[PDB]
């Protein structure tokens, strides 16, 4: 059962700075089937990145995903005020989907 | 392309509840549909998944034997029957379309809060 | 001394719902019982009241005519029948015992969320105008911003002027098209998610509230307005 | 090219009202017609839409299930049937011709005010809390103010504490009476129009939103809350 | 003690409307009840009065022969029947209890807006003459200006001279054509939005009011006049 | 178009039309009548934007129930004044005088305290 | 309410030609303007379209990469720059105002013949 | 290369005219003789004495200013704010050899 | 009851300045006179005191040894001599009469500004990172202006010890530095990455620009 | 490239001060050097300029005759001698190198504060008159208010009338004493900190500016005046 571990749990940053978020899996993620979601308070999660590096339609270019195997990274090049939220990673490589515990960018 | 969720609310421990998710804007008959929940202040957690006729429906260990996922393709509707509810089942429940290599959870329901308390 | 609430959930607009509140530990049959609600991120708001037989039941103007408060004293249960639901009814609803001079709302139910919505997990296109206010003099330049949460397809964005007590007046549509009879000092620009309305040299007749408006989908939305003073 | 609106007025909650909009100067039978409303001191909000009879009528979640948009092309007339009205429907309602890429809302009716109310010429007792926010540390004193627009008879004023995700908890009633189980560090005072809640030495469990509440009449009202951080 | 109003809204000129006022909390059958109105931006104005059986009912001069006050004491309700409505009747209408030496209008309804209008604009061609007054001596030259809010197509603009107690007299048409019999000292010029009338050498019989007039569309408009004294 | 020659009513003239004052200051409003107001049947009302008028003073000098002591009316015959001793932020509104000494009630055109 | 066309004529293969359309009687700056052509003895064929600033200009597949539509709103004029002309471009070319749901092609230019031959 | 610390609360207060401002000063040790003062400072100007001896209001200071407390907890209350009362307020102990000030509370 | 102050101004560090305060309206011969200063955007701070003579004069440690308070009762004037000035003495200085139990500082001078003064600001992000062994640490250094020649260095400092060079010239790993440390970036945005943390890697990390004559450091990121 | 400023400080009215600016890193002897100042909470203002030998030194009109700009190219130093200083000279003064089309003010000194004051301030009793303006008609009542920041001992408060182009005229002194020859329609009242001037029935000669004046101490102060138009 693939455990996803996000780090750090919390990121305190100012607008304009870059946020680098990490998702590390206990096993290799087959086909790099790893996704990132953004969730604001009181709202449903929103897809940002899938297939480790594919940016979903409508997602601004400042979001970018990278990595493979067990080490994955979400990068937000220049934080906007609307980017401060919780971010979850998600592996869908097997029949038991699992999520990271989230990284709060505040 | 949307998922219209309904149901939820406040129930007592040991009670029952059924959630609904009505799809439109895509060929629901071919999509794999999942339920995901999020306890207050905690993270996302997969609950159940269902696909085409002849494929296996799957459940998280914490709901196996208590929850039943089902679909009515004629009504483009996804269901989650929640029995033997306990305080740990308190969470916002989301239905979501699973796109796999073509978009993971690319469509989400708005979510409904289920609270189990006495 | 307890109030056990139940019910609620997510319902379509125009639908129906019934809330229940089961009391124990006090003489329920004699107690004044109220319903109180709280919209997300808002304050407490009284909804309805019921008391002894011989007293009037009371409702707030928000719900009077659609909601029915009732009680079954043989089961120590309070009810709220919610009919003809609307998006503005979305709130956490509390049952509460009213003790007046002997404790006000001294016992509360835990509360249940009622959400009235027909939409999916996606959000409408949100328009944010900035600044909220501009203080200028005749002859000066006014630059107004409208930013959308998502890209506005075909740049179907319009700008309106509204003076006090009057209907809105179309200034710009299709992001850049100046309507017939609008002076050339009004001009719009931008695309995607970033739009601007420019008044080259303000005249005294230009002091009003200005709204942007996207019509690129089936859910039309407006900006919240910029007042030019 | 004109839309002549009619209807509206002051009605009781739960009542019914029909708005009409008579068109001239264009081929009404082909035009998409919308209703737009504007709450007092608020922005524009889309209500409903109707098009040719091969398309679907659309409603906002605020009104879907209670309002009915319709048209009689033989009289060039647009209708809005408003049933099960609530105080949240109070607004100026505009009929408008929708031209999409050829003019957005290019023609507007003048608008009619719909007010949904059961009250008289007097206002409810308004409670104003100050400050909106207090940022303090454990051990420090928190002083909260509640001012009423009218004198609160019998000093029937209460104070509640609400933590995130939980129901409000009674702290003080009758202005100064500390509820059962409330620590002595909470204390209320004042009379008439000036009330105060004092927390002598803040603990980390005291950080929450605090509401005042007057119950001196049949129309209960709450303050808008003071958040203690 | 409250007065609960209902009715009103938007109607066309010559229409009819009925207002209602339901009372509670006092002996309505013995009370003197009035209607008071307030046009937008203007002050309070008394409308009508009704009292006990055996007294006279009174009306303001402007509403006499158009409005009817009445009461139904069995239902504690006051009425105002409004007929032959015109734009001058647009106002917020209040019912009020008259207490005389014990409180004057001590109780008011919340008021309902009545708007009498056949349209919403407004988009006519506005002619603005300047200056409003010209004090000149015989033999001097008078230069009168007429500015249009929009371009006057075909330069269809006329000038008229009017003396006290007489009908207007055509001076210029088509912006520059002197009517037959008009002395050569008068001359019109201009185009688009800027037009002038020039009286080269003022005679004593030339001192009068002068109006410009555009007839380029279906809504003819005049300037407000320039008095050459 | 006219239902009668006049128009022979009591005319109330308020002064000044506009007062620009700060909180804490005193507002002195004047209401002059064209004829003597019998029994001093003169009333004052406060009206805020979008709200119904609110009785402040009646019989020239009697405070209505609930009206704070900082409001006070005075005068007789043809000269009446309303005085707001210490202006609160909630006191900024439009104030009207009103004579009810005959069968033709008349109002002043109001004084805006801003 | 009219469209004044000019240009055209007889040109050699590979040559170039510019067509003009001068509008009056309506708010040209806001109008969608199209070019339509009709080969001798054949039917009507859409060529190109241009609209407000912020919209996409469109071309028929047969002219993409050779023709350029443009407008000068200050002069109320529509243009068609025709390069790399071939005998198949021989046609009468019309400018037309496109009113969509309010009248389709409700205003037409009188048309000008372009013949490509050697 | 080389006392009594005063801590004021809250650091910031946002209010409107007519509202009450309640200011806190907490000393690390007891202030003997209640020798604690409050000053008002407007931007760019010298500090202004409001209250000394914990509760004594200075000459010419409006009655809406009032001080209280003893030992280690002192409070300044501005009963009904005017727009000229929006400033930074400092508490000050002068009961020893090394006089110290609080770090100030901004009332905006 | 006035206090008329004069003096101050802008001077170089180590320089000298004298402040004076002329009193009127009270018996200056008997009054306790103090000096108080206020740095820009800081609080009020006592400086010095003088009394009857009787004169045990008092100074704060910030000024004792460099400042001289004095008084001439024949001219009703108070003096403050400021020697060996430093950038941290920049403040507005007030003269004040001390009335103790009968008014504290009841009379204040108007105050005079003394400024002792005359670059490239480095901003590190985040201020804090809480991580576990094996995890990734990503550090950013954002410069207010472009760092010519990519002359930017990274140092790691463990508590109580001197800094140690990790990376210089933006990308050069210092001698003896494990390969898990890596630097990148150019112009104004530079990054230090610790790929898989070890328990000895938990320390404070500083970036450093040496592309000009005024070297500056970032304010540090604590990795705990 | 640097400019090192020194000098400034606190000075009395009519005093003198010299500012200096030492340059390094560029060919100072060839550069045009300016002084720029900025009053507290105000904008930038050019003061003076100096250039090569053979060019004119320039000054702002406020300082022409009082300030002297100079330079010593042997020390790469710019100087500003400031004589006849007044409180309007209070500002932060910057030296700056002027590069014109090659950088405008591309190098600035850090700025030094020059404050010119005699010890204020202060203990002065502040008089505030209200309203600033009164628009009235002949025959109406004018009520003018004067509020003092501190109690006016002995009620030594006076009122003056001033018409345009004329000296003030004493109306009232000792708060209530009407001066000889002043018509009885003028009357003063009040005590302590609250004073009022009443003009019972305005005459056409009463329209003027009115000042209150306290003379209860050694620092006499005036209100800013109320205009009665």
């Amino acid at each position: 059962d693939i455990v996803l571990t996000q780090s750090p749990a919390t990121l305190s940053l100012s607008p304009g700075e870059r946020a680098t978020l990490s998702c590390r899996a206990s096993q290799s993620v087959s086909s790099n089937y790893l996704a990132w979601y953004q969730q604001k308070p009181g709202q449903a999660p929103r897809l940002l990145i899938y297939d480790s590096s594919s940016r979903a339609t409508g997602v601004p270019a400042r979001f970018s995903g990278s990595g493979s195997g067990t080490d994955f990274t979400l990068t937000i090049s220049s934080l906007e005020p609307e980017d401060f939220a919780v971010y979850y990673c998600h592996q869908y490589s097997d029949i038991s989907p699992t999520f990271g515990q989230g990284t709060k960018v505040e | 392309v949307q998922l219209v969720e309904s149901g939820g609310g406040l129930v007592q421990p040991g009670g029952s509840l059924r959630l609904s998710c009505a799809a439109s804007g895509f060929t629901f008959r071919n999509s794999a549909m999942h339920w995901v929940r999020q306890a207050p202040g905690k993270g996302l957690e997969w609950v159940s998944s269902i696909w085409y006729s002849g494929s296996n429906t799957y459940y998280a260990d914490s709901v196996k034997g208590r929850f039943t996922i089902s679909r009515d393709n004629s009504k483009n509707t996804l269901y989650l029957q929640m029995n033997s509810l306990t305080a740990e089942d308190t969470a916002v429940y989301y239905c979501a379309r699973f796109a796999g290599g073509w978009g993971a959870y690319d469509v989400w329901g708005q979510g409904t809060l289920v609270t189990v308390s006495s | 001394v307890q109030l056990v609430e139940s019910g609620g959930g997510l319902v379509q607009p125009g639908g129906s719902l019934r809330l229940s509140c089961a009391a124990s530990g006090f003489t329920f049959r004699n107690s004044a019982m109220h319903w109180v609600r709280q919209a997300p991120g808002k304050g407490l708001e009284w909804v309805s009241s019921i008391w002894y037989s011989g007293s009037n039941t009371y409702y707030a103007d928000s719900v009077k005519g659609r909601f029915t408060i009732s009680r079954d004293n043989s089961k120590n249960t309070l009810y709220l029948q919610m009919n003809s639901l609307t998006a503005e009814d979305t709130a956490v609803y509390y049952c509460a015992r009213f003790a007046g001079g002997w404790g006000a709302y001294d016992v509360w139910g835990q509360g249940t969320l009622v959400t009235v919505s027909s939409g999916g997990g996606g959000s409408d296109i949100v328009l944010t105008q900035s600044p909220a206010t501009l203080s200028l003099s005749p002859g000066e330049r006014a630059t107004l911003s409208c930013r959308a949460s998502q890209s506005v397809s075909s740049n179907y964005l319009a700008w309106y002027q509204q003076k006090p007590g009057q209907a809105p007046r179309l200034l710009i549509y299709d992001s850049s098209s100046r309507a017939t009879g609008v002076p050339a000092r009004f001009s719009g620009s931008g695309s995607g998610t970033d739009f601007t309305l420019t008044i080259s040299s303000l005249e005294p007749e230009d002091f009003a509230v200005y709204y942007c408006h996207q019509y690129s989908d089936i859910s039309p939305t407006f900006g919240q307005g910029t007042k030019v003073e």
